[PDB]
RNA sequence: UCUAAGGGUCGGGUACGAUCAACUUAGAACUGGUACGGACAAGGGGAAUCUGACUGUCUAAUUAAAACAUAGCAUUGCGAUGGUCAGAAAGUGAUGUUGACGCAAU
RNA sequence: CUUGUGACGGCCCGUGAAAAUCCACAGGAAGGAAUAGUUUUCAUGCCAGGUCGUACUGAUAACCGCAGCAGGUCUCCAAGG
RNA sequence: GAUGGGGAAGCUCCGUUUCAAAGGCCUGAUUUUAUGCAGGCCACCAUCGAAAGGGAAUCCGGUUAAGAUUCCGGAACCUGGAUAUGGAUUCUUCACGGUAACGUAACUGAAUGUGGAGACGUCGGCGCGAGCCCUGGGAGGAGUUAUCUUUUCUUCUUAACA
């Protein structure tokens, strides 16, 4: 039934000054501040989130490795999967699609 | 059941030492 | 970062060039 | 009638090589006990080869004409075949079923795939499919 | 059970405001609360995000509306004679 | 950080970074009831600590006397 | 002092049994100096009239109201070289990151 | 019970900050190996981290009301019946 | 709230990107050498404004008459800079594996562009976690004991970081 106090000089409840009580090896209650959680990164395109890339704070991606903030695809750790794909398809059926406008734009005018 | 183990253990630690040294 | 990391980068590739120049 | 044949060319449409050209070389209808779907076995290209100018004079074009293949088992679902095709006679019997599981013959076929990839390169041949597919 | 004789969506509202208003105002919240067809994908998603804007939860589209339909009448035989100019300046 | 094989520890006892050893033994009970002695090794680097747990009291000498002369081996 | 109902987890070739744990409700006897929401805690109600629709606001330190506000209704001005308002002046401002389903004044 | 969080649902003529900062992708400039390199987003190893505040009260006696004034003054923790 | 400007007899007023010739950025090239000349890139356009907004990184135990997330002991982390060794990669120069979602210890990438994070209301119910509350067995200590009570109270803990 120990009561606990803020361990800094912030006496508000703010976003900022979250904290959890933990029990000691001394056998007491303590606060212990907690940082702000991470939001998971999000798809360009579809805004869901991107599966495979770690969640931390926007500094603390400085301190990780290369394989926690990407995937193995082109656009790997900035567009989703379903994404890509779509985007892969769109690009090769309308250069198709240019390529027939174009030949039959040249033929139409070649005739007449 | 710790028999194989010693064996391995053993190879390992004679690995390490290397107070015998040739000379020539 | 990314810009004084590379700033940084090129500064060690440079000073490891300059030392195995001689 | 049926067009998924052994030469046509197709983009990848997932995996690590996404947006990349292949060539079929040995299509897999009714699957195998090891893939259990319509499956082919594909010849890619995994680094495109470079513009080449007036201005290169023949060391960065050899720099610039290198292509790294790639030979990959994929479903027909993570394919897009297209209109164009591609002649395979140099590769269809070195690149097979059995020379997978095997690093050492991946390797080995992916050199022959690669010395036939830049002959055909540069040959004036298959400007679509040695081009980059820009997405 | 059918809880309310009329007033409906209105009788959170109590007995204030008034009964030709607050008749006024559950005509117009039916049709702002109700779902709607999507044009797109074909399904009954298609619901209000703010007065004017209507976002489908199934494919994600997002059409621009009247403020509590969406799509009022004036916009409905604006787009028709829009298209039918279009028709005629070929003609 | 822990060390789960006894080459990886013997490495480490190698580097110049590390002159110091600490040693304690815990008793513990087996799942039969039968106290046994367990030994813990440490060993601090400039940048990392370094632990190992064995659990045989024949095989914890034979690493005490296999290491390094310029490592000292302290009791807690 | 009892009764009844309301569960979990394990168990079935190719209907149930075992174990475990909840406070919720209903009912029945019996009992007492007819007491029992036993202290605490905790709506007085009805029939009408005047007035303001309601919630809200104000005279800090004599007036909380029927006063003010309000949604609703209606009128007026204005299409930007403009309406309304500011500034001693300005190559100056507010509405205005605005445009009549708007802004401004009643 | 207090608190943190997740997936949702209701509400709006209200749909509910900005910037510093950090990361990724697209692109292919340039640099590059064979008796050798290229890489320090992998591991280990080296050095440094200046300035100012830091005691105590925070209220029927440490603040403001002429005062050791029943007044006023923001907030966190919260046992059993 | 300066500057460029424009008012005002003037103290000063307007305005904050404006009727401005408004600057700095990296590679280097040169190794009389200093940093000009080779280059190339970019156009925001002062600054002030939060001890409750945003934000790199520290916890436990002990210690004083009076200080502690600040001292002591132990154990970490971040930033800036130096740097070598091991590992990785390469004669197909700039990695492999999985059908795929994707995985790993690593696994070049300038200019320029794009995207994400920072970065977000309120209420309601439901799920999960932490701490507290309740409670059983056991190992210790204390209390009551005319009678009763295998009883009443109390200790049985585990931080950051990996
Ligand atoms: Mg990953
Ligand atoms: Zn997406
Ligand atoms: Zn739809």
């Amino acid at each position: 039934a120990q009561r606990v106090t803020f361990r800094r000089r912030n006496p508000y409840n703010t976003r900022s000054n979250k904290i959890k009580v933990v029990k000691t090896p001394g056998g007491i209650l303590r606060a212990q501040h907690v940082k702000k959680l991470a939001t998971r990164p999000k798809c360009g395109d579809c805004g869901s989130a991107l599966q495979g890339i770690s969640t931390l704070r926007p500094r603390q991606y400085a301190t990780v490795s290369k394989t926690h903030k990407t995937v193995s695809r082109a656009y790997g750790g900035s567009r989703c999967a379903n994404c890509v794909k779509e985007r892969i398809i769109r690009a090769f059926l309308i250069e198709e699609q240019k390529i027939v406008k174009k030949v039959v734009k040249e033929q139409t005018e070649a005739a007449k | 059941d710790d028999d194989d183990d010693d064996e391995e253990f053993d190879k390992i630690i004679q690995q390490f030492k290397k107070t015998d040294i040739l000379k020539y | 970062m990314r810009a004084k990391w590379r700033k940084k980068r090129t500064r060690r590739l440079k000073r490891k060039r300059r030392k195995v120049r001689a | 009638a049926k067009f998924l044949k052994a030469g046509k060319v197709a983009v990848v449409v997932r995996g690590r090589y996404a947006g990349k050209k292949v060539v079929i070389v040995k299509p897999h209808d009714e699957g195998s006990k090891s893939h259990p779907f319509g499956h082919a076995l594909v010849a890619g290209i995994e680094r495109y080869p470079l513009k080449v100018t007036k201005k290169h004079g023949a060391k960065k074009v050899a720099k610039r004409t290198k292509i790294k293949p790639f030979i990959k088992v994929v479903n027909y679902n993570h394919l897009l075949p297209t209109r164009y095709t591609l002649d395979v006679e140099a590769f269809k019997s070195v690149v097979s079923t059995e020379t997978f599981e095997q690093p050492s013959q991946r390797e080995e076929a992916k050199k022959v795939v690669k010395k036939a990839f830049e002959e055909r390169h540069q040959a004036g041949k298959n400007q679509w499919f040695f081009s980059k597919l820009r997405f | 059970a059918k809880r309310t004789k009329k007033v409906g969506i209105t009788g959170k509202y109590g007995v204030r405001y008034g009964s030709s208003l607050r008749r006024q105002v559950k005509k117009l919240e039916i049709q702002q609360h109700a779902r709607y067809d999507c044009s797109f994908c074909g399904k009954k998603t298609v619901k209000r995000g703010a007065a004017g804007i209507w976002t489908c939860s199934c494919c994600k589209k997002t059409v621009a509306g009247g403020a509590y339909t969406v799509s009022t009448a004036a916009a409905a035989t604006v787009r028709s004679t829009i298209r039918r100019l279009r028709e005629m300046v070929e003609a | 950080r822990e060390i789960t094989d006894i080459k990886q520890f013997l490495e480490l006892t190698r580097r110049a970074d590390v002159k110091t050893a600490t040693v304690k033994i815990n008793k513990k009970l087996n799942k039969a009831g039968k106290p046994f002695r367990q030994t813990k090794f440490k060993v601090r680097g400039s940048s990392s600590l370094y632990t190992l747990v064995i659990n045989d009291a024949g095989k914890a000498k034979k690493l005490i006397q296999s290491l390094p002369p310029t490592l000292k081996v302290n009791r807690l």
